[PDB]
């Protein structure tokens, strides 16, 4: 008994199946019963409190996946002290898991699936523009050494804090989370949606002004045989601030972004936003962007 | 012919691998990056597959399936993508963006009703399951999960095997019978479609008090010389200082 | 030879007679010293809290080899960092 | 090529490795270098404390 | 009694002159400040055992800039004075004062002395030093020495006649916004040297994470006979827009360290050397030990 | 030397000076505006003295020791290298950029490593003068303050004599001999023990509410065309802001 | 009666001309008039009223041309309560204008002439760089948008407001919003400062240093050719830090942008903040900077 | 000749406008970046007046009149800049800013002495409008508002029909006539005349709390990539954070 801590290295190890069995009556259940089994064969093994635990334990389990530790450290040391002490029906663990459930999976999900995941998603996709070959083995090691970090060292705060603080949860600590991963989240996707939301409107056409470069506003390129104090002066107008051949081409784009950098792209954003709002299912939305960008593509302004 | 004789055998093992992970979705191994990359590094350029996965994963964001829809699912288009490339020795990183990646996005929309083909399958699967599910046999539901995993994962391995076997022309050909208009349109829409996941997730988190965080984040980005991690660090720092400030 | 000295010093000191003015001070000090933290900035607190303590009259008599210890040539600062900035800062 | 050996507040001293002999080029003036100073030595007394963390 | 009249004062102020000469890496300026208190040391109480007192009383640890050391003569001489004469000032008043403005005072001397006017007459100097003039190292000399001979004076003699005045303000308030306002711009400028001042480029010769070749079109391509006008055009308009140099395409580890994030190098040298401080290591070694690896990488041609 | 032994004792003193005021820092006999000046008086050419000593004064700028970090020691440079020029009959100032103050240069390290040298001698000095202070003398406080000074002066006299009676093409010769995979490794080292002091004043500060300052500061500097003041102008600016809202707070 | 809303839409329409019968000894008297003149003719026409009500109506009055809207509707408002209800005299009115005839004018002509009107025109001319057509547009499209917000909607607050609420204000929202007006303000005039005030010192003379690089500090120029490798060799070296022809000019706006970019502006700034709290008139600084700008250029030292 | 026959009565007309603009200043058809672009793109070349103006506006910034203090009057300066530009054919952005801009300034500084005096004369129309009021008739203050008006607008449009009138070797000889060192001048104090009114809006709001906010903005200026919209967002979300931390 008593859960040594090999013991618990496994649960912690397993727990990561946690998904998998996902059900329409009773979500995710299996995999809460998978990593429950080391505790539940140690304490007692081949019984009919075996079967009515086993039973005790396969009702709704809907929560986050990444935090899960909690939960896990909670229900062994209830088994724990339950199973040797006191006599801790199969009522109060039902009701504890339902009531830290809903507010922990709300407070897991706006911190880990749209908080973190899509900041590390971006920042090894960005990276990864030029063909990076790191990009892959970056992700492989930020993402799944997370959970090294996150669901032992949570899973063995909970364990060791028992039942004690699961009541205290949302006592104004969550909320400081909540608050804190939202400006940051809000933060970077405003960076995303400057940065990686490509509305540029170059084009064939599109062009507002085709004014021509006169003498001297451009580099004067000699007729052959270039050479010493030729290729300098060609040099330096190149490098101070002169441009190529005497058409100066404007696009649409460019204005746009004389005004805001990335402007097209926050209006897009804000009106998927506000179609979002009403109930539009994402991939009708989708199909109607790549249809306009089919379409713009056709009139040669994208 | 490639690197080795046991290139294209290794190769169809990668591609199960990676079949599996796409519907499995937690090894990340059906995403471009690391798709395009495992491959590459046994078919012959090692370095070809990694500047295709930077490529095609900067367009492959938020492609991911919610409520009970059908993604893409590049698990199919990324190693299509780069099988296509490894069979076609052009790596001029214009053939990339121009026939590879544009390309991947077909490939993505095929993957997505032969996903959902091969989905559907897996109803009879789990409707045994259920009936051998009161025999009293724990292993019965164990031995048809695995066999349901196979039948999913094996919609990835079979086209592998076909593109190898089938002759360069014929995909050359089918590769140049795509109109560039419409090849060039969806890359903008590819491009575009970002906005989507965008704005669910900022519809998910939004309040009248971090509005301006957000368009302070949306006016300092244009600084090039911040690269992505500078800007978490900024939005962190930002948060810390305010929450700190608050909560006084 | 350094913090056990200190501990024995300051447990000594934060008995016989003492302030409430530097008692924080006292007791933040013991609470980073049984804590592992650097042994310098333990320091800095302890003799920057006591300096106006120490100057206008006061400065406890019971506390008074403790500050003189505080003051000694091992527990100063020598500025060898902040001197390495701006000497050796941009010599390289 | 010229490899980098020290820097100082108008110049830097470099090894020239065509040659076999440490060479000295100047790229701050009078002014340049002064002004340099200044700004080095306000910015390196901030970096660390004023004196308030000594 | 005594006062401690103009003359000792004056001979103090000469005598304070040599402030630093007994240089120490264990007690920095004793001997200097022992010397310069000698005068009037000697004339409040010689040839006893509270001389001896206060020999080692003033031969104590005290780093400070050197000019900004008269307003701290000054106030010790002004607390000596009535130590011996009139109050019962123990021995924890004096070292107390000398470091509650030993620290700030070299602090804001360092870089006004040191850092502002010494380079502003050494540059004038040397500007007018081009043609070989007697009057560069005259003017040089002449005003850096009366302004430093003004102050020395001029600002003993305030601290001297003030005495309390500095004490009282020092024993106050509005040092902990100060102090607290000189930790944030610490912190920032501390991150802003840490990635501007320190840099660790890891190019090198050898050490090189990716030598991928690139293809025709996909480069710069170069003649040999005529460079031309029009091929150069072309050449320099695809130099221009992003294209490469020859086709061997080299990415060191640099490269890939700056697409993290710039200066990350610098960053995580930092953060070992505050861990090894905190594990009680000396900052000696690790002086030596960086030293000794940055030759080593030298010579490894990884740098 | 246009004079006989006269010159002789007269670079002797001056460099005897320089290396007093080298610790003195006072009176400037260590600025090369000074003390090249100064040799160059002493010995016939004044000009070139004294063009060798403004031309060194630009490198000297940023050169001062602040808290127990010693600087490059100008007065080793200022000594040594005029005293080259002064054997070396050619002052056509083409020959000072392309010899004299490279070796300058490199003879201010040299005496940055003697005056940390003799700096960590002197704590003996000192510690003897201490041991006297008990017997109450005032005297052998004073008198073993002046043996430091005087040895500092000597640190710097003796390599004036010693340069004076060696010939001239052997100082470049050792100056070139050492290898440049010693001196680039210096460097590149060099540009590293800085974080060294960086770690110990960020120990010295941090504080959990402080933190955040640094790393924004840490992430806003690769922005090139902020300039070091314009950083400290934002870094004075955000402490202003913080402290007025936490104190309306 | 009861000055119904056309009427007052008709009385903004003309107070649009609310100057052109400009004048120094009665400043801005006939607009003022013929703006109000709509209201006079809907409540007393042709009667001795009417003539005193044009004579007194037709007196020296002066502020800025947009905060004049709320003097509108609190002359419209006490005007028609006279002419329906009380019997004020000839003193309220007049009270009323001047209480803030010299406030209004004294915070309307700094915000509207010296702060949103540079912004808007620096943005547009930022755009113009090319010769695209969208920047007077985009001009005129903003400004007339800001004016006829900005005039209606303090008109309509004033003529709602009355005499009453128009002294009265400025309690806690107004207090808030002048304190962020003002954060917005000093944080855009820094930015227009540094940006748009031009102390360029290049001079032909006024060349601070002019040193000389070094072999190997420099790109090399071969006089014969540059054809083969050499233009590559070049290439590499202008790319990598290498400079141009081996004398440094360095002018004194070089060290003065090492020090802090647009540093003089900052000073005549704050020199002429210095001047005009010295009550000196704007246009004397004008001019005296127009001259000081000539004899720059006359030293050849700008 | 340009663009048509009809092009010299839309001249006219748009000089009109300008001259009606100057007083008034409600529409800024009197602003160079809208005059210019107005009297370019009907003569003919519609971008050389578009560039002309955004020249000519960064230096017409703080040119509006402060209590009877008269301003430059960009209302002529534009249009006589313009109208000579399109008299002799040199866009060349060197001549815009060699022989255009200081010719601008000059015929503001004449512009300012003709509506000095144009406004002096109004005072005998308002006079006579004040001894018309008392015949109780209601149109006579209307009719001697826009009788003023249209005398102050017509000094704009009588110089600008003259112009076109004035052969262009007379102009082309003044224009050479004048001094380089004189428009170099005029050039670099037109660079330099903001600063009156960004002292003055300082001066109006200025306190020790916001000082730190302006020498943020000041340091923060020097990012190119920033722009002035990029800038104005962030001072707004500065504003709203600020007020936020400090209401609580
Ligand atoms: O929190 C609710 C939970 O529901 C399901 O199990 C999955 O969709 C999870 O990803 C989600 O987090
Ligand atoms: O700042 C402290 C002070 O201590 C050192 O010993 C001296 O070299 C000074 O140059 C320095 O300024
Ligand atoms: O506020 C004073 C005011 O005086 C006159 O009415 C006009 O010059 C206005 O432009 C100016 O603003």
């Amino acid at each position: 008994v008593t859960l040594d801590k090999k013991i618990r290295r496994s649960v912690m190890w397993r727990s990561m199946f946690l998904q998998g069995s996902w059900n329409y009556e009773r979500m995710q259940n299996g995999g809460w019963a998978y990593s429950l089994i080391p505790a539940l064969k140690k304490l007692y093994p081949s019984g009919e409190e075996a079967k009515e635990a086993l039973k005790r334990h396969l009702e709704f389990f809907n929560t986050h996946p990444y935090v899960a530790a909690p939960i896990i450290g909670v229900t062994l040391a209830l088994e724990e002290e339950r199973a040797n002490g006191a006599d801790i029906d199969d009522a109060a663990i039902q009701g504890v898991k339902v009531g830290m459930m809903g507010p922990l999976a709300g407070i897991g999900d706006p911190v880990f699936w749209f908080t973190v995941r899509p900041i590390v998603g971006a920042i090894a996709a960005s990276l990864a523009t030029g063909g990076s070959i790191i990009a892959p083995l970056f992700f492989f090691i930020v993402w799944n050494a997370i959970r090294i970090a996150f669901l032992w060292y949570t899973q063995e705060f909970g364990y060791k804090s028992g039942s004690a603080i699961t009541k205290d949860l949302g006592g104004g600590l969550l909320q400081t989370v909540t608050k804190g991963a939202s400006i940051l989240g809000m933060f970077v996707l405003g960076v995303l949606i400057q940065r990686w939301v490509t509305i540029n409107f170059n084009g064939p056409n599109a062009v507002v002004s085709k004014i021509p470069l006169q003498k001297g506003a451009y580099v004067e390129f000699p007729k052959g045989s270039v050479s010493g104090t030729q290729l300098h002066d060609i040099l330096g107008q190149v490098g101070n601030k002169l441009s190529l051949d005497p058409t100066k081409v404007t696009y649409l784009q460019d204005n746009l972004n004389q005004l805001i950098p990335g402007l097209a792209g926050l209006l897009i954003t804000l009106l998927c936003m506000w179609l979002l709002k009403k109930k539009v299912s994402p991939i009708v939305i989708i199909f109607g962007l790549f249809v306009v960008g089919i379409l713009g593509r056709w009139a040669q302004i994208m | 012919m490639e690197y080795g004789v046991l290139s294209v055998i290794l190769v169809i093992v990668v591609a199960f691998l990676a079949g599996l992970e796409g519907i499995l979705d937690q090894w990340q191994f059906h995403q471009p990056i690391i798709a395009c990359s495992l491959i590459g590094i046994v078919t012959g350029h090692a370095s070809a597959g990694i500047i295709l996965g930077g490529s095609l994963q900067l367009i492959a964001l938020g492609w991911a399936n919610v409520g009970a829809a059908v993604a893409p699912d590049a698990a199919l288009a990324s190693i299509a993508s780069s099988i296509l490339m490894v069979q076609s020795n052009n790596f001029d990183l214009t053939h990339i963006m121009g026939t590879i990646v544009p390309a991947a996005i077909l490939l993505a929309t095929a993957g997505l009703v032969l996903t959902t083909l091969v989905r559907m399958l897996s109803v009879v699967l789990v409707h045994q399951a259920d009936r051998a599910a009161e025999n009293g046999s724990y292993s019965g539901v164990e031995m048809w999960h695995f066999i349901a995993l196979i039948c999913q994962g094996l919609r990835i391995a079979i086209p592998a095997g076909l593109l190898l076997v089938i002759s360069p022309d014929a995909i050359q050909k089918a590769l140049a019978a795509i109109p560039p208009v419409i090849s060039g349109g969806l890359a903008v829409g590819g491009g575009m479609v970002v906005a989507v996941g965008y704005a669910m997730v900022i519809n998910l988190m939004a309040t009248r008090e971090v509005w301006p965080f957000f368009f302070l984040g949306f006016a300092l980005a244009p600084i090039s010389e911040l690269t992505l991690i500078a800007t978490g660090v900024l939005g962190v720092v930002i948060a810390i200082v305010y929450l700190n400030l608050q909560a006084s | 030879e350094f913090e056990n000295e200190l501990r024995s010093m300051l447990a000594t000191a934060l008995e016989k007679d003492i302030s409430q003015e530097e008692r924080n001070a006292l007791n933040i000090a013991e609470k980073a010293l049984d804590n592992s933290e650097y042994l310098p900035k333990i320091i800095l607190n302890l003799r920057k809290a006591l300096t106006p303590l120490a100057i206008n009259r006061t400065l406890n008599h019971d506390l008074s080899e403790l500050y003189k210890f505080i003051t000694s040539s091992k527990a100063s600062n020598k500025n060898l960092g902040g001197g390495l900035i701006m000497s050796w800062g941009r010599l390289f | 090529k010229l490899t980098f050996i020290q820097s100082t507040a108008a110049g830097d001293l470099y090894y020239n490795t065509n040659t076999h002999k440490y060479v000295y080029q100047q790229t701050q003036n009078a002014f340049g270098a002064a002004a340099n100073t200044i700004v080095n030595g306000w910015m390196g007394g901030a970096a660390g404390g004023f004196g308030l963390h000594h």
